[PDB]
């Protein structure tokens, strides 16, 4: 379970060529065809790739200095064609969902997805910033109760 | 909710093209902030304008 | 990979109360 490695290289590699097409195929839009079509399909699978890629995002501030230096490196530039084209991705998917749910139906379908990716990954989302503030809330109930014991 | 609130906000048109219909189209896009509010509640339950 | 097992519907299954897009599997995003 300390041997993660492959699964980092086939998936911050292939984090980086399919988030690069996921750079348009989960960022899909022109114009709607159900918001995407289907941003539940298409912009919450730029979420999980962005999931994935929290691996490159929110656990880019968990691996702070593990074990190596190219572990954020290296795979930073795996990160660019897959963080920010998987969390813009689906912030391209998310502003063009609720700009899509903006658009006067908006629809039985197109909103009904959208909006589902934009409730699972807003209130997942609000969990897992509620989890990390709750890291320094708990780190704060807990280191917070080493570091400043106060001893 | 600011889409619909930067919507009817921008739909004020500040003239207000006759004297005041400002909340004509305004309120119109708050029609469309009631119908594009519970038709996404019952899109998304968790968030994504709810109400 | 960016699926990313899965985006398409089991992470879009994190609220997913939108019936029927469907887009999503199953079910809710609140069971406290």
């Amino acid at each position: 379970v300390n041997t993660t490695s492959s699964i980092y290289d086939r998936i911050y590699n292939f984090v980086a060529l399919m988030e690069h097409i996921e750079r348009l195929l989960v960022a899909e839009l022109a114009e709607d065809a159900l918001e995407t079509g289907c941003p539940h399909l298409l912009e919450i699978h730029f979420l999980l790739t962005s999931a994935r890629d929290f691996q490159e995002q929110v656990v880019v501030m968990a691996k702070e200095a593990t074990e190596d230096a190219q572990r954020t490196v290296m795979k930073l530039f795996s990160r660019l064609s897959g963080i920010i084209s998987k969390f813009d991705k689906l912030l391209d998917g998310l502003t063009y969902d609720i700009v899509e749910m903006a658009r006067a139906e908006q629809i039985s379908l197109a909103i009904r997805l959208f909006k589902i990716y934009d409730l699972e990954e807003r209130e997942d989302l609000r969990i897992e910033a509620i989890r990390n503030i709750i890291k320094k809330k708990e780190i704060e109930i807990e280191k917070s109760s080493i570091k400043k014991l106060p001893n | 909710n600011s889409i619909s609130e930067m919507f009817g906000e921008m739909r004020e048109k500040y003239v207000g093209d006759q004297k005041f219909d400002v909340l004509d189209n305004m309120d119109w896009i708050f029609n469309e902030l009631i119908i594009v509010k519970e038709h996404i509640a019952n899109c998304c339950p968790p968030h994504w304008n709810i109400f | 990979m960016d699926r990313f097992q899965i985006g398409d519907e089991q992470l879009l299954r994190f609220y997913q109360l939108k019936t029927i897009n469907p887009t999503h599997s199953w079910a809710q995003d609140s069971s406290k």
